């Protein structure tokens, strides 16, 4: 956002189900895999 | 300080816009090159209220001209004044509106909110304080409507304790510019009556009889009744432009009108209006600006007020003039003809003064009416909606938009209910 | 970003269209060889590297005899080589024969021509489709096209003018079965249809015109009236702008109905318009006369469910209300009950143009009164009725059978008309 | 003093390097004759750092052009600017490259280096005291990365104490404008890694949506994107040339930039950048240069800073300005998107600033940032190499100048090597518990 | 500076040299004499025409090419008609007899005995040069002097410079349209030979150019005149960026390196876009997006190859006009989106743009129109290996009765030779099933 300066989740579109009725009276980034153990598939040429 | 950012939503509202910020910028002595040319250093002091400073002394409007299909655009960034809008102020989407409510609210409004609001956001911020948001509309089309109120939901919910203002162009109940007007006034008017603070209704309709019974015109044009309906807008502000020795604030302005929070619908009139050939006779002093604006013909909207009673109402007097004359007369009224108001409220009447009229006048008024005859246009849209949805006309193009069906009835059963508030507080 | 794209069918579909372009070339100041000595021209034509501006529209059929007229006169440096689209072979009068035999080859050169030229439209607005029901390659040709539009593009607006096959003046024998067909075929596909005749026009350059011997091109001229009428708004000034979706949405009421008629005023000749004044009360009565109707349907059996006014020129819309509310007041106008509202008008300050040579007269107000009224019911009894009494004996059945058709076809198309007039009865009964 | 010596490498630095040289020359005031016609003092207190004083009161510019396929010598020779350059400074080989890093880098390269050291070094000492060197490269071609990193090996080990410069621009995501591409970038980086000490990577891309969205251009042409590329790199030492209250030189924009040997890959964007129609109306403050400057899409490298954690970020403001304004905005970014922003360092932009503004402007702005994100790069990267050095596409060429196959190996080990590096310290808490759990 | 030699063997060879020379002395003003009109120079650069030609000693430019052929019937030609003031006479080359489409008479007997004449000429037609990137060698693989002499010379060439890069725009046999009936044996006994000796073959069919002759210029009486100019707009539009500025430039080895990815594979597709008249050309804007998508079209290809059949291995297009890199890099994405345009995995890449600012030319009295945008793909995709299996097929159904093979052995040859050929292509063949 270019006025708060801040990275925020964007709005929700609107849906014809959720609809307003008679009453109304009323950001992290994603971790990269340091520590994930990687995929160890059993394709070593000592096995083969 | 108090700083208001304007909306102009559909091919209405971006033609009332026109006018207004003609009118307004005049009044401060600005040029369509925005550069300040006035005199006196009074415009200069609340020129921030609408305008923002530019490199070289031009000032911008804090408007917002949003609406499907920019055609109408093209004439106004075409226009005289024209050239003083900033060009990223101009949300358009490439395909039509259709005069079809759903499609300007769920289809098409949605992938221009994403652009929109952040046009707003970035001219709310440069506000230093924000005191409201005023939008222009138009409840017979689909741009106006429609994407109207889906972003005025936004807005309410971003701003919740800021105002929001809407100068609402009803329709008319003679003639239709419009079939499908019914459909899209009540969609719309359920939006209203939730997410709107203050709602000045006006018709296209009184405005032609106010237009040659008053003004006695010939041939009027769309361009004639809109330097009416700026010259209201602008009558609000005063307080905040211009100082008086009784000032008020657009937020005093509301809590002394609505006694409950669903009563947001008002009526205005201006004052005083005369021909090129009554200004001759005619005498501009206090008690003329109290009677021809407490009269049944300048109400801008088509309802009478003699149907009725007054709950509250208000008035922006403007023009150095006797702050007693102004008290007494108001008070005369309420005395003389005491039918027509409430008694569970003694003084329901607002007065201020500003010390500056109009640009080109001594005395002028601007008056704001809180009636119960207000719905009356609330039963003649109510029987034009039942009288083709109980047979389901027109309706296979609001389905078409994955729209439901208590859509309508929601829509239709908060209006009857609103219609039976305005009769509790009616006793006659 | 205000495009439409105009496609001319048949021979009376390129029949109007040379008018309609001579109209457009004439009013935006387009000489005949595609450049002029912005924002104006760009809903009907495109501009190349330097000064040329084609027109994006394609003329279709299967004729030559006609496009290479077009290709030889003097408005051949205007289009496309590539628009003009002919065959070698014509339908000869038969739907089978323009469905299912001949238009099958050429749909996909047509459909490829299409996407080209909806290529370069930024905003497009819809597709006109001028067609003439009662010839072979009219009705089928357009009917298949019809069909491939819609399964391509589907959300777009498809308006149809199609001259409608007429009472008594005809031209033909077979058109009772065509225009049932057609009318089958492209019912579920067009997305509104102005029906129009030539008898009804026929009797009002009798009537207005003082022209006595019209040779099928005052009918175009008028036609070219009406489009350049109804289109203003979209690339001319003025208050209450008025597009395509605007114009389809508040006018079909029920998927099914989607006929209208049309009208215009004033129409005089250039001496009547000098001793007459032409107010907007009396051309509003005149749009809403039913002598002036372009097509030949009584709206005095009936009742209106909508109406559209386009007026252009000196007009102001306390007039417009005015004389909306006096049509309203008279007596002998009457409206279906579930509509209380029912009209949409627009303006516009461009007053008609005028072309040389022509017939009009120059004047400063103009209407095109487009209504959907529950008398076209009548225009279907008779088409239904003519198609029964041929089809009770199976005449110029062995035709359509022979050229790639059967029998259920004509069934189908029967019992679809009938529902469509009953459809036309009911929606209009009131409880 | 703080002199400046220039390379310009491939047919593409050797193209942007026409239009850096179009713009200083202006910023300095000199006309394409090479004398001097400007109108402050400023503009020849500093003018050493980039200029030779000439016979005549002539400047002509410290810069060096090195190209295979003299023909676009041919064409900066022909420029507007082209008659300032020294031609004893055009050291080119009548045969061509062919987008071959081998051949660029161990047949064709080896015949001109000791051609241009003695250029190279000629110049060195012209200085009294060297800052360091700037190259411009394109990851691309045989010629700027053949010859490039060819030629930083040779000047590392004959300056060493100095400091290099990067301005390579690099291969795109979606688009390959060669189609030996992969093997031509990563074969470059097992060089910049160990000899280079700061690299500013830019990318086509991300330069035709600036010029697209921001700039509303519709034609953007190479004219434009190089003019993009030449005022970042003006924007880097306007502390060198012109006064400032708060200075930047060249080494204490490193020693604040890089915490670790290995993570000098940097991330560009210059503010303000507007249309012109909107020039008219836009007020230029602080404010608006540092909303612009933090957003995602300034940045001309195709690296999404969402996709990581800034490690370290700058920031070289330029005009008559508040110096408390700056110093509390880069504060509030740092507070509102804390979680960007690594933690085991407590302040990580360092705000620097000119009291000389563009030529045109009255405020400007350019931004170097240190993210974790440009790992994003090196993965693209590295998937395509490997997907064809899987079956040996393209192979024949390279061995065709003696390579063999484990110089390819250890250039894509030396990558995955480096893109862990980034991984780690974008997921390493400031406690040494959490990340273990 | 930047010096090719163009070699035309057979006749097809120099039948197109008779096209592209007179485009190149179009296209830099050279009128016919060999002198510019030093009045009216419209040259925009200088030293520009040194890629083709070699200024004398004052005033003359004569282009540096090699006319071969043993038919003098046709040679003849080229010394009467107007271009004979531009050729020096040693240039030109003739023989008394022909080979008589037979590759043993071409390649063994009559052959072996001017090779040594044009392998001279060529020496003292590449001493001038200071910077020669290479050859550019002009066949039409199907007779006697194309295949037999046009191999015997490739060999020859490769043992003296080896390290030089050399190009091949053979013609190639036709699947339904044959002027012959032996082309299938002498087309096998060719690629053969020339595959371990060309660096690059561009192919191109004369029957495929009949149909774009057909379809876009609609022209129903087209003539081997009428397709030897869209040769000349092809190689035009290659060596632009020898002779011409624009970004992007592209020389022969750049051109080389990053389109042969196995040492074999080299036989590579070819088109062009737009190919219009003059009625079409003018109603149109010819956008760079459009432009792009007939290039990449099965229609506009020149080899009766379908490549959707296959996948692509690489792309180059050499842009020509006013381009922008922009609409280069936009519509170049558009493609890879498509899904009937196919990529082998192991080429992430595969495009090698090229811009050139220098539009293409028309020959006045010609067929093309003039325009400002052009494209010129050439695609090294992996579908080229069935025309390779109609050859495989022909020659294995004569082969069987070893009909005709009386004339090659006849000639100095051995039976060993024609299963040795034969070996190569179903080599070759699977070589272009091992990469899917
Ligand atoms: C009347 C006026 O003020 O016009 C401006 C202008 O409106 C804008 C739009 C300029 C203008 O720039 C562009 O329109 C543009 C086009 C393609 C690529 C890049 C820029 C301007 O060209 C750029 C030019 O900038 C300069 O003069 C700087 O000193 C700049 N000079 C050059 O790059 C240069 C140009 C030609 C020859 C030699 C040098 C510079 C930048 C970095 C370091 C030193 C100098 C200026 C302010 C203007 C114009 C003329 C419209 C902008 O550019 C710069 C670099 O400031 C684009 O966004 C900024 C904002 C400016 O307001
Ligand atoms: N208004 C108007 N109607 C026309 C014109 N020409 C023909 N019509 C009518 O169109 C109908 C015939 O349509 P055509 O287009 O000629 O027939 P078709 O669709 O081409 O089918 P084929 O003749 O088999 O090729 C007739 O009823 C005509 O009266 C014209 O120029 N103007
Ligand atoms: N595109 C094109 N193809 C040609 C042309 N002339 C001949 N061809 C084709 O080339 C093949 C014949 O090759 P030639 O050059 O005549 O034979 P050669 O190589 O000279 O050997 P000899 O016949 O013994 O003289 C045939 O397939 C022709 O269709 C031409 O002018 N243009
Ligand atoms: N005062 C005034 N009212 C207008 C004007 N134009 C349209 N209106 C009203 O606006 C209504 C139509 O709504 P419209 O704005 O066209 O549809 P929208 O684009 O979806 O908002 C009609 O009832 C008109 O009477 C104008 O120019 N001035
Ligand atoms: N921004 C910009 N990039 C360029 C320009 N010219 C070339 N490039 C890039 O340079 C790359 C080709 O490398 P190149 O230097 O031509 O080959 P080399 O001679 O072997 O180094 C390509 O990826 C081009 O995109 C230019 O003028 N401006
Ligand atoms: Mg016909
Ligand atoms: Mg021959």
């Amino acid at each position: 956002s270019k006025s708060t300066l801040s990275y925020k989740y964007p709005a929700g579109r609107p849906n014809p189900t959720g609809f307003l009725k008679k009453g109304d009276g009323e950001p992290s980034p994603p971790q990269a895999g340091a520590y994930k153990r990687r995929e160890n598939p059993p394709n070593t040429a000592f096995r083969r | 300080m108090r700083e208001i950012v304007h909306i102009q939503g559909g091919q209405c509202g971006n033609q009332i816009g026109a006018k207004f910020w003609e009118v307004v910028s005049d009044e401060h002595g600005i040029d369509p090159t925005g550069t300040y040319h006035g005199d006196s250093d009074l415009q200069l002091e609340r020129i921030n209220v609408y305008f923002n400073e530019a490199t070289g002394g031009r000032y911008v409007p804090r408007a917002i001209l949003m609406d499907l299909e920019p055609g109408t655009m093209d004439s106004v960034r075409s226009g005289p004044y024209g050239q003083i809008f900033r060009p990223d102020n101009f949300v358009f989407g490439q395909t039509g509106a259709g005069n079809n409510w759903a499609k300007g609210h769920y289809t098409e409004g949605a992938e221009l909110i994403d652009s929109v609001l952040d046009v707003v956001r970035k001219e709310a911020e440069s506000c230093d304080c924000l005191q409201g948001f005023q939008v222009c509309h138009s409840l017979g089309g689909g741009t106006g409507s429609g994407m109207g109120t889906l972003l005025i939901s936004k807005i309410r919910e971003e701003y919740p304790d800021r105002m929001m203002l809407t100068f609402s162009v009803v329709p008319s109940p003679k003639v239709s510019d419009t079939v499908v007007e019914p459909y899209n006034a009540t969609l719309s008017v359920h939006q209203l009556v939730e997410n709107a603070d203050e709602c000045m209704v006006l018709d296209n309709e009184a405005l032609y009889d106010i237009c040659f019974r008053t003004l006695k015109l010939t041939t009027p044009t769309f361009g004639d009744l809109n330097h009416l309906i700026s010259a209201v807008m602008s009558g609000i502000t005063c307080c905040l432009r211009f100082p008086g020795q009784l000032n008020a604030d657009l937020r005093k302005l509301a809590v002394n009108l609505i006694p409950f929070p669903r009563l947001h619908f008002f009526m205005v009139g201006f004052t005083p209006l005369t021909s090129r050939g009554s200004q001759q006779y005619r005498a501009l002093t206090v008690p003329e600006l109290t009677q021809q604006m407490w009269d049944a013909k300048n109400m801008m909207c088509a309802a009478d007020p003699r149907h009725g009673r007054y709950l509250t109402a208000s008035a922006l007097f403007r023009g150095r003039m006797s702050t007693k004359e102004v008290d007494e007369q108001m008070l005369n009224v309420q005395n003389k003809n005491s039918s027509y108001f409430v008694e569970w409220i003694p003084n329901n009447v607002k007065s201020s003064v500003c010390d500056i009229p109009p640009k080109g006048l001594k005395m002028s008024a601007t008056f704001i009416g809180n009636s119960t005859a207000i719905q009356e246009m609330f039963k003649r849209v109510s029987e034009q909606f039942t009288a083709m949805f109980r047979r389901k006309a027109f309706l296979h193009w609001y389905t078409g938009e994955g729209m439901d069906e208590m859509e309508f009835t929601e829509a239709e059963s908060n209006m009857n209910d609103l219609v039976s508030e305005y009769q509790q507080y009616q006793d006659a | 970003m205000r495009e439409v794209i105009s496609i001319h069918i048949g021979q009376a579909g390129i029949q109007v269209g040379n008018a309609c372009w001579e109209l457009y070339c004439l009013e935006h100041g387009i000489q005949p060889d595609g450049q002029m000595p912005d924002d104006a021209f760009n809903t009907f034509f495109s501009e190349t590297g330097a000064g040329k501006h084609v027109p994006r529209c394609i003329f279709l059929d299967l004729e030559p005899t006609v496009v290479d007229e077009v290709r030889t006169g003097t408005y051949r440096q205007l289009f496309h080589p590539e628009q003009l689209i002919s065959g070698k072979e014509d339908a000869a009068n038969n739907f089978a024969r323009g469905h299912y035999t001949i238009g099958k080859e050429i749909v996909d050169l047509a459909l490829d021509r299409i996407r080209k030229l909806a290529d370069n439209c930024t905003g497009l607005q819809g597709f006109l489709v001028f067609n003439a029901v009662g010839g072979g390659t009219g009705s089928g040709l357009g009917s298949l096209l019809l069909e491939r539009l819609s399964v391509d593009y589907g959300k777009k607006s498809k308006l149809g003018f199609t001259v409608y096959p007429s009472p008594q003046v005809s031209t033909a024998v077979v058109e009772p079965y065509n225009s049932v067909l057609s009318t089958h075929s492209l019912l579920e596909h067009t997305d509104v249809a102005v029906m129009l005749d030539n008898e009804a026009i026929y009797d009002i350059c009798r009537r207005s015109l003082d022209i006595e011997r019209p040779t099928y091109t005052n009918l175009n001229r008028l036609i070219a009236q009406v489009i350049s009428s109804l289109t203003a708004s979209l690339r001319f000034d003025g208050a209450l702008n008025v597009d395509i979706t605007e114009f389809q949405t508040n006018l079909v009421p029920y998927p099914r109905i989607h006929f209208m008629l049309s009208s215009y005023a004033p129409i005089i000749s250039a001496e009547k318009a000098y001793h007459e004044q032409l107010s907007v009360a009396e051309i509003t009565n005149a749009a809403f006369e039913p002598a002036s109707m372009m097509v030949k349907c009584d709206p005095r059996h009936g009742k209106y469910m909508a109406c559209c006014l386009m007026y252009r020129g000196d007009v102001v819309p306390k007039d417009v209300n005015a004389s909306v509310a006096t049509i309203k007041t008279k007596r002998t106008i009457q409206f279906v009950d579930w509509c209380p509202t029912g009209f949409k008008c627009g303006i516009n300050y461009q007053p008609p143009t005028v072309v040389p040579g022509g017939d009009l007269a120059k004047v400063q107000r103009a209407v095109c009164m487009i209504s959907n009224s529950t008398a076209i019911g009548e225009i279907f009894s008779r088409l239904d009725h003519k198609f029964d009494l041929m089809y009770a004996k199976r005449a110029f059945v062995h035709w359509y059978v022979g050229e790639g058709m059967e029998e259920g076809e004509f069934s189908e198309a029967r019992e679809d008309l009938a529902a469509l007039e009953k459809d036309f009865e009911e929606v209009g009964a009131e409880s």
